[PDB]
């Protein structure tokens, strides 16, 4: 399974069947013939592989990387820290792409659900995707192939020279 | 499908359209029957004599093998060299 | 990487101790293992790169280029081992040692973490390659071709030697590992344009770039069959390696200095695919096509975005496999109808009908047939084309309909038709050439299955 | 009377239309003889080859080889290089360098200044 | 169908005193082969 | 001007081959075979018109002109048969058109899978390697000074030879393999 | 007769004295070892095994983990209000800027 907040479903609500004809479905009759041939072999097969699975049981963990101190507080030239600083921001690249990632299949699994009525019933996941490509395209977007903790220190210093010129000729 | 010739079922085939033919009459037609010399015929007549082979048979005769067939058997014996029979 | 260096070295022992008869089983065997081995090269990171020594390091890129080396040297020694049946033992062994020495300079030179050794060995590639064309190419040509291959390598490296000492006074270390650390912006000077053509012209030559390929198309049709497998395969490689190292120190000038060396592969690999449509000669064709595919990769390497290098890398392994297998193929021709003439020997899908279905698979692997890793490294480099400027798909769309013209041309001229009638040695397919092209597309095709492995140091 | 065909490029005169055909000279006639005579002699060289037992290979055919050798190995020993050939390939070798060029320049130039201006839309792109 | 290897109109290039004949290195003959000259 | 045995078209074969021609792009032309035979009567009716004119520039200056008559006239897309050049089952089936040669490439093991074919093969080629020879030198001795004038080759002579230069007329393949 | 050389031989057929030939030696024997050898070590040992060690990479440069971390990451920061990523990479506390 997975974690239900962080790949959020609304409740699923199917209605109940309202048969008006007289004439049997072909469906309930595949879908009785698809429970007793199908799901209750492959039921049992699973049960078995299930069952020796719970004979040994072992474990594996996620690891954790401690927070290092950053490419700010790094002295220039100095690659004992910055190397540590450049690993450092290269991991929280990769988990920001995948925080990326996983907005994209929230938006896209929305589409699909909502089927017809998307554009009204996914503003919510629209606007989450919106603001996490925008924080994405403000902090690692036209750094370039040898992208790296120095230029994206750089980009971020230039966008703060912006930000504050702009507070000071709007005030 | 296409079902194979023969020998004399080609012969057979190339007397029977000459004998359709309202310049050589059939009772003096043999294989070895020259058009131009032993029929009286013209090159011209020749030309359609080649052409009825070809709608005969279906495929084409080229101008430079169909100028020398100027009996029965030579036409017999191009249609024979063509479609490979006597296997 | 000590542990790929010694067994590569002890392979010529292992070639000069054996008997007169398993020099060839006894390589093919032992190469074929150091090939299995080469795959512990994989234990790649997402931060930080496979760093083992002072002197030898392994990132994601080095690792597929490294594994494409290792592998292309057993199927160099099958290739090679028909048209030296009748040679002498000693030059039979000789040129066993030179395919031996060339992988052992080439996986230490994509391993190199200091630039001066990787410009040594980068250099000492030359000399066994040279020697293995200009001895065992089958032409009056292959001295020539020895000349042109020897000295538009040499006339473009010899600034690399002065840039990269220059780099070594300045900063204080040619480490990869340092530089990407202690890298400074090179401002916009004169000084600064030259460093970045000393920088950049030696491997413009080794891709090649277009106008400075005329070394390539001679090197690759007067070469032997493991020449042409190594130069194609390999030796194209260490130009895309090496500008994907150096264009590190080349920022923000590479900005507005690589306009001129866009503009020439863009139209170039219009222009050398133009070339293959009307090459009479076979071999001549996969090298004008070789020329073509690594313009893509110059353009994917001077626009320095993610999505091209990715492409760049991709597309480098994939023609590696490609073209090796191209050349491989021509050769199985040529070990029949003795001339390299495509017009010469026609409609072989009636006589090999087995060698015309690895004919179609290498040219459907030209073509970029998707879902290969041809086509991936094709299209991430025409993705990022049309992010650097949207005209240029233009320039890129046009080429993908040139190079399905040529890789079905070529399938068209040397497998269908009529047959030639007055060639009647034409053999059935030897269990060694079967075996040679399966081992070239087998590899090509699984790695469809796992591209992620061949997409460099920034997947 | 009729609409003359005129022959094109790539639509040539056919040979019944020819008037050079029709001519019965013998001037004309043994030209015909002698191109019979050198087509007659080398089929016979060429057959005398091909119907042989002992051959088991190609046969080799001097045309071709002297084909590629005219079209690869004997083009630049027949160069000169004078007005046509250098304006000829200064307008096709550097002619398109110099237009793709400033195509690619002006494009990137207008697109930078969009960029830096923020008047290109650029909302989702994080692709690059 | 086998190895071009340099025949006598290739190895006579390298058979002069010169390697490229000019107007001025024509009369130049190849130097005796003991180095030995007549004693005129 | 082209022709393998001799070295141009006479009159009479250009006026036939005319004839021919216009007989086909008429069949092309109208299609219906009672309306074609109609209209190949008056065309014959035309070519019998000018049949005895003796004067060979007049008889030549016609024939110009019916060219012309006939390509104004002539169809955009003729009748081909299917294996005429250019018909649509033309040069179909040689993709299956093995040469002999190729059963010498063959296993011993599917050599015997057929024993008689390829005992009675080596009889043929035995045939051949003992009369080759004998054609050579049948061609030699007959051939003129300056090779050989035009490409019609001699038949056999004797009673024992075979022709000259006969296994790729004798062995080609047959056209349905 | 100029340079006096041995006449160019004609192209041997390994298939005319080894009908069984797989085209790697003249010798028989050597030739059906080499095939064992190529096949053996080029497609049981590299093509097969190494098919199997490339589809059980450790999680081939973190690209599992990326995912995983940031399964924790956006659940840590949707729970408690903040948002998905900031526009800043690092804190502007901690960056001084020039001054103008
Ligand atoms: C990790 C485990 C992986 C297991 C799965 C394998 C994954 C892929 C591996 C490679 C697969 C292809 C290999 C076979 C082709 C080459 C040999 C050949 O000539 O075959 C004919 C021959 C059969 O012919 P025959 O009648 O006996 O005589 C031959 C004829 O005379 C003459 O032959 P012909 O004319 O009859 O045949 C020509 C015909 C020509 O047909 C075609 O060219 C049409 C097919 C290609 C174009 C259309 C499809 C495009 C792609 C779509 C499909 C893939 C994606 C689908 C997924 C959903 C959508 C994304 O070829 C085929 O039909 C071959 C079918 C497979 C084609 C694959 C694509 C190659 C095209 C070029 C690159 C395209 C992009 C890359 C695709 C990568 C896929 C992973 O095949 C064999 O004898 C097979 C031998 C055993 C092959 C083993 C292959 C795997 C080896 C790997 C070893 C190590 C790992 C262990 C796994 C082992 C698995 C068993
Ligand atoms: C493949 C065929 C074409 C080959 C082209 C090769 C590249 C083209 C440019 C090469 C220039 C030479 C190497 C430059 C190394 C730069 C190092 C550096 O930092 O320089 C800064 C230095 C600057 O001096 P400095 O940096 O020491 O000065 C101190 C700093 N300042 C400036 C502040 C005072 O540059 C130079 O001194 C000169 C650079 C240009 C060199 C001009 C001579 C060579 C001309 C081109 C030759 C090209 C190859 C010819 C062969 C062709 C085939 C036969
Ligand atoms: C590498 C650079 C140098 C290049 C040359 C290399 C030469 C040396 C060769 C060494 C060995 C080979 C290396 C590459 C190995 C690539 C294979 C690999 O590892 O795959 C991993 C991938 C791994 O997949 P995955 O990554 O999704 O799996 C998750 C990982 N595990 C297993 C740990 C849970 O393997 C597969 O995808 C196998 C899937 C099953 C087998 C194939 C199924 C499809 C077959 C066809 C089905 C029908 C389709 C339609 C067909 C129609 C007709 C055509
Ligand atoms: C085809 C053969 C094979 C391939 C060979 C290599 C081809 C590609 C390399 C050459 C292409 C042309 C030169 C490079 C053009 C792009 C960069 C450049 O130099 O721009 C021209 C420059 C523009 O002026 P500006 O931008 O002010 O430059 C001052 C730099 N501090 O203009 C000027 O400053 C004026 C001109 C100065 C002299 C230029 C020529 C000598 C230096 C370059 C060599």
């Amino acid at each position: 399974s997975w974690d239900k907040d962080v790949y959020p479903e609304p409740p699923r609500r199917t209605p109940a069947p309202s048969p008006q004809t007289s004439l049997p479905n072909p469906i309930t009759y595949l879908t009785k013939a698809f429970d007793l041939l199908v799901d209750r072999p492959v039921t049992l097969v699973r049960e078995f592989i299930e069952r020796q699975h719970a004979k040994n049981k072992y474990y594996y963990y996620h690891r954790e990387f401690r927070r290092v101190p950053d490419i700010t507080e790094c002295h220039e030239k100095d690659v004992l820290c910055m190397f540590e600083a450049e690993m450092q921001w290269k991991r929280d690249y990769k988990v920001d792409q995948e925080i990326v990632n996983i907005i994209q299949e929230r938006l896209k699994a929305c589409q699909q659900r909502e089927g017809e009525s998307h554009r009204q019933n996914c503003a919510k996941e629209l606007q989450q995707f919106t603001q996490v490509v925008k924080a994405y395209q403000d902090r690692y977007h036209d750094l370039g192939a040898h992208y790296s903790a120095r230029k994206c220190l750089a980009k971020q210093k230039q966008r703060m020279l912006a930000e504050r010129k702009a507070t000071k000729e709007a005030a | 499908d296409a079902p194979p010739l023969t020998l004399e079922g080609i012969k057979d085939r190339v007397l029977y359209v000459l004998k359709l033919y309202d310049k050589i009459d059939p009772e003096k037609l043999s294989v070895n029957s020259h058009f131009m010399k032993d029929l009286g015929l013209d090159s011209l007549d020749q030309v359609e004599i080649i052409m009825a082979m070809e709608d005969e048979f279906g495929f084409e005769i080229p101008d430079i093998d169909a100028e020398k067939l100027m009996c029965p058997q030579e036409i017999v014996d191009y249609i024979a060299d063509k479609k490979d029979v006597y296997e | 990487m000590l542990k790929y260096i010694i067994p590569t070295m002890m392979l010529m022992p292992l070639t000069w101790l054996s008997k007169n008869s398993m020099i060839w089983i006894n390589t093919t065997l032992h190469s074929l293992l150091i090939s299995l081995t080469s795959l512990l090269l994989l234990n790649q990171f997402g931060d930080n790169s496979l760093n083992f020594s002072l002197t030898f390091f392994s990132d994601s890129l080095s690792t597929p280029l490294l594994i494409l080396t290792m592998w292309l040297l057993p199927l160099m020694l099958m290739a090679s081992q028909h048209h030296l049946s009748k040679e002498n033992l000693a030059r039979k062994k000789l040129f066993i040692s030179m395919l031996i020495l060339l992988q052992l300079f080439l996986i230490m030179t994509f391993t190199a973490t200091e630039l001066i050794f990787f410009y040594i060995m980068f250099e000492a590639t030359l000399v066994p390659t040279l020697i293995i064309i200009t001895r065992w190419g089958n032409q009056t040509e292959r001295l020539n071709a020895g000349l042109y291959f020897l000295f538009y390598t040499l006339a473009g490296s010899l600034p690399l030697l002065v840039a990269l000492i220059y780099i070594q006074n300045t900063m204080g270390s040619l480490n990869f590992l340092i530089l990407q650390y202690w890298v400074q912006p090179m401002p916009n000077s004169w000084s600064n344009t030259f460093m970045w053509l000393a920088c950049m012209m030696a491997f413009m030559v080794k891709m090649p770039l277009y106008g400075l390929h005329l070394w390539l198309p001679k090197a690759h049709v007067e070469a032997p069959i493991a020449g042409s497998m190594v130069l194609a395969a390999i030796l194209l490689k260490l130009g895309g390696y090496g500008m994907m190292r150096i264009t590190l120190l080349l920022n923000p000038i590479t900005d507005f200095m690589a306009y001129p060396f866009i503009m020439l592969s863009l139209w170039g690999m219009i222009m050398t695919s133009s070339i293959c449509l009307r090459q009479t000669d076979l071999k001549s064709l996969i090298a004008y096509s070789s020329v073509s595919h690594m313009a893509l990769v110059i353009v994917a390497i001077l626009i320095q975005t993610p999505w091209s290098y990715m492409g760049a890398t991709a597309l480098m392994i994939a023609h590696g496999l490609t073209s090796s297998m191209l050349f491989c193929l021509a050769n199985s021709n040529y070990e029949r109808v003795h001339s390299r003439t495509m017009i010469l020997a026609r409609g072989l899908q009636t006589l090999l009908p087995l060698m015309a279905a690895w004919w179609l698979l290498a040219s459907l692997t030209n073509l970029a047939l998707p879902p290969s890793i041809n086509l991936i490294g094709e299209l991430f480099v025409v993705m990022s084309t049309f992010s650097w400027s949207n005209i240029t798909i233009i320039l890129m769309g046009l080429n993908m309909v040139i190079t399905a013209l040529y890789s079905l041309y070529m399938l068209i001229t040397t497998q269908r038709g009529k047959h030639t009638h007055h060639i009647n040695n034409i053999l059935p397919s030897f269990t060694r050439e079967n075996a040679l092209m399966s081992l070239h597309m087998l590899p090509l095709l699984l790695l469809s299955l796992n591209p992620k492995i061949i997409l460099g140091p920034l997947y | 009377s009729f609409p003359k065909y005129e022959p094109s490029r790539l639509a040539s005169l056919p040979t019944t239309l020819d008037p050079a055909e029709y001519d019965i000279s013998s001037e004309t006639r043994k030209a015909q003889a002698e191109r019979l005579a050198i087509r007659s002699r080398l089929k016979r060289e060429y057959q005398l080859q091909y119907n042989d037992p002992s051959r088991r290979g190609v046969v080799e055919d001097p045309a071709l080889i002297r084909w590629t050798c005219a079209r690869s190995a004997n083009v630049y020993p027949n160069f000169r290089p004078n007005t046509k050939t250098s304006l000829l390939g200064a307008l096709f070798g550097i002619g398109p360098l110099i237009f793709w060029y400033y195509v690619f320049k002006t494009d990137r130039d207008r697109k930078e200044k969009l960029i830096q201006e923020g008047k290109l839309d650029r909302t989702f792109n994080i692709s690059y | 169908a086998r190895q071009w290897q340099p025949d006598v109109e290739w190895a006579e290039q390298y058979g002069g005193a010169v390697m490229y004949p000019t107007k001025e290195t024509a009369h130049w003959k190849p130097p005796p082969w003991n180095d030995v000259d007549p004693p005129k | 001007a082209f022709l393998p045995s001799a070295a141009y078209l006479t009159h009479q074969q250009k006026v036939l081959q005319l004839y021919k021609r216009a007989l086909r792009h008429l069949e092309s032309r109208c299609v219906h075979r009672d309306k074609y035979r109609y209209f190949a009567c008056l065309l014959r009716a035309r070519f019998d018109e000018h049949k005895n004119e003796k004067d060979m520039v007049k008889a030549t200056q016609l024939l110009r002109e019916a060219e012309k008559e006939f390509w104004h006239g002539q169809h955009p897309q003729p009748y081909i048969f299917p294996e005429s050049p250019g018909g649509t089952s033309y040069e179909r089936y040689e993709c299956y058109k093995v040469p002999e040669w190729c059963l010498d490439d063959w296993h011993p093991s599917e050599k015997a899978m057929y024993p008689d074919y390829f005992a009675k093969r080596e009889q043929w080629k035995k045939l051949r390697r003992e009369s080759w020879e004998r054609e050579v030198k049948q061609l030699q001795e007959e051939t003129p000074v300056g090779g050989p004038r035009t490409e019609a080759l001699p038949p056999a002579r004797k009673q024992g030879d075979l022709p000259p230069l006969w296994w790729h007329i004798v062995t080609r393949p047959r056209e349905r393999p | 007769l100029r340079w006096q050389e041995d006449p160019e031989p004609e192209d041997e057929n390994l298939y005319e004295k080894n009908p069984d030939s797989h085209g790697y030696d003249k010798d028989p024997a050597v030739d059906v070892w080499n095939m064992r050898v190529v096949f053996f070590f080029g497609f049981s040992i590299v093509l097969v095994l190494g098919s199997t060690f490339v589809a059980y990479l450790p999680d081939y440069r973190m690209q599992e983990w990326a995912r995983r971390e940031a399964e924790r990451l956006v659940k840590y920061r949707e729970a408690h209000g903040l948002p998905l990523m900031e526009s800043n990479c690092f804190d502007p506390s901690k960056i001084q800027l020039p001054e103008d």
